[PDB]
């Protein structure tokens, strides 16, 4: 089976360059045109370029002409993209894709998040959202970099009524997020409500109880 | 790119605005689900990709190309993209995505307001949060008020994807200002407008 | 001939001649 495995997430300052790899398996890697496609968070897809099976022929999208470079190494079965002069606009999830069947995008890699920002890595601050039929409570996960962040309640005991909103980028350049859960009002004195937030990029894990 | 709302088993017909008749018949359609890579459904205007059910179909000539879903299965709800391409020179241009969403009975939001925690005020920032729980349709308007003064530009909105169970949305709005400005005002309110609310709903608190 | 092989043939013609 065709399988494309990309390298991990990257953090870059503006003006720097980045190089993502895409390792193929399960097929010869000598037949297929390959593509690079990117998608900014909450935005549409955007094609970047194509490479012929020998790797001697490429055609980039005009927006990235002169700043992107795509290469291929059959003996390692690896596909590469090199983007330079990075700006905040280049923050996106980048996908490698094989065109073995149609010449389009028939098989995809898992994708790689590339966050271009002057901000440095920073673990979240966490603040309670105190409850006043049904009651509401939550946690404010604020001032963290980069994405992503995962949140859980009572370390998996709570699921129903939980909502973990998408992160929003603040003007400071750090992300902020809120996670909320709906509960019956009677249980506010009889049940402990603890949000668990793990920021893998900083290896920060924080727990926060939410009393009234 | 207006979002489509329809119930399961209904028909939908997406159109793609070609430039210079695309070329020959080089239009393709991709489907993407949240957290997932796009999946090809149709290429060459009308021939299906491997593993794609017959309920998808493509057609068109000249500048007018179309993807029809003769009846939507529950798994067909996603964002759909048109892809125009050519070979000489190679080029591949995604169109804007069109979300297809599950239509549902109207449901009014439940509103909650959260004053800033004393934890956060110790750090000099004050974030007030307005929660809108389990509502449909997605269109909703949050309006912060501070001492009967309408606010703009000091809040950010966030919306969940449609829920797997009840197909509802949820919204959170965070009003953010310095601890100094937070203490200059007494009443904080968020006024909510929605199709399910006969009158706007206002949740509020007086600081301390 | 099927559409998938045909478009890859046209892509082969562009890169062979540039």
């Amino acid at each position: 089976q065709v399988q494309l495995v990309q390298s991990g997430a990257e953090m870059k300052k503006p003006g720097a360059s980045v190089k993502i790899s895409c390792k193929a398996s399960g097929y010869t890697f000598t037949s297929d045109y390959m593509h690079w496609v990117r998608q900014a968070p909450g935005q549409g897809l955007e094609w970047m370029g194509i490479v012929n099976p020998s790797g001697s022929g490429t055609r980039y999208a005009q927006k990235f002409q002169g700043r992107v470079t795509m290469t291929r190494d059959t003996p390692t079965k690896t596909f590469y993209i090199e983007l330079t002069r990075l700006k905040s606009d280049d923050t996106a999830v980048y996908y490698c894709a094989s065109g073995i069947l149609t010449g389009l995008f028939d098989y995809w890699g898992q994708g790689t998040l590339v966050t271009v920002s002057s901000a440095s890595t920073k673990g979240p601050s966490v603040f309670p959202l105190a409850p006043s039929g049904t009651a509401a409570l939550g946690c404010l996960v604020k001032d963290y970099f980069p994405e992503p962040v995962t949140v859980s309640w009572n370390s998996g005991a709570l699921t129903s009524g939980v909502h973990t909103f998408p992160a929003v980028l603040q003007s400071s350049g750090l992300y902020s997020l809120s996670s909320v859960v709906t509960v019956p009002s009677s249980s506010l004195g009889t049940q402990t409500y603890i949000c668990n937030v793990n920021h893998k990029p900083s290896n920060t894990k924080v727990d926060k109880r939410v009393e009234p | 790119p207006g979002t489509l709302s329809l119930s399961a088993g209904e028909r939908a017909t997406l159109s793609c605005r070609a430039s210079q008749t695309m070329t020959k018949n080089y239009v393709a359609w991709y489907q993407q689900k949240p957290g997932q890579a796009p999946r090809l459904l149709i290429y060459g205007a009308s021939t299906r990709a491997t593993g794609i059910p017959d309920r998808f179909s493509g057609s068109g000539s000249g500048t007018d190309f179309t993807l029809t879903i003769s009846r939507l299965a529950p798994e067909d709800f996603a964002v759909y993209y048109c892809l125009q391409y050519g070979s000489s020179p190679p080029i591949f241009t995604f169109g804007p995505g069109t979300k297809v969403e599950i239509k549902r009975t109207v449901a009014a939001p439940s509103v909650f307001i959260f004053p800033p925690s004393d934890e956060q005020l110790k750090s000099g920032t004050a974030s007030v949060v307005c929660l809108l729980n389990n509502f449909y349709p997605r269109e909703a308007k949050v309006q912060w008020k501070v001492d009967n003064a309408l606010q703009s530009g000091n809040s950010q909105e966030s919306v969940t994807e449609q829920d797997s169970k009840d197909s509802t949305y949820s919204l959170s709005s965070t009003l953010t200002l310095s601890k100094a400005d937070y203490e200059k005002h007494k009443v904080y309110a968020c006024e909510v407008t929605h199709q399910g609310l006969s009158s706007p709903v206002t949740k509020s608190f007086n600081r301390g | 001939n099927s559409t998938g092989i045909d478009f890859q043939d046209e892509l082969d013609e562009f890169f062979k001649n540039v």
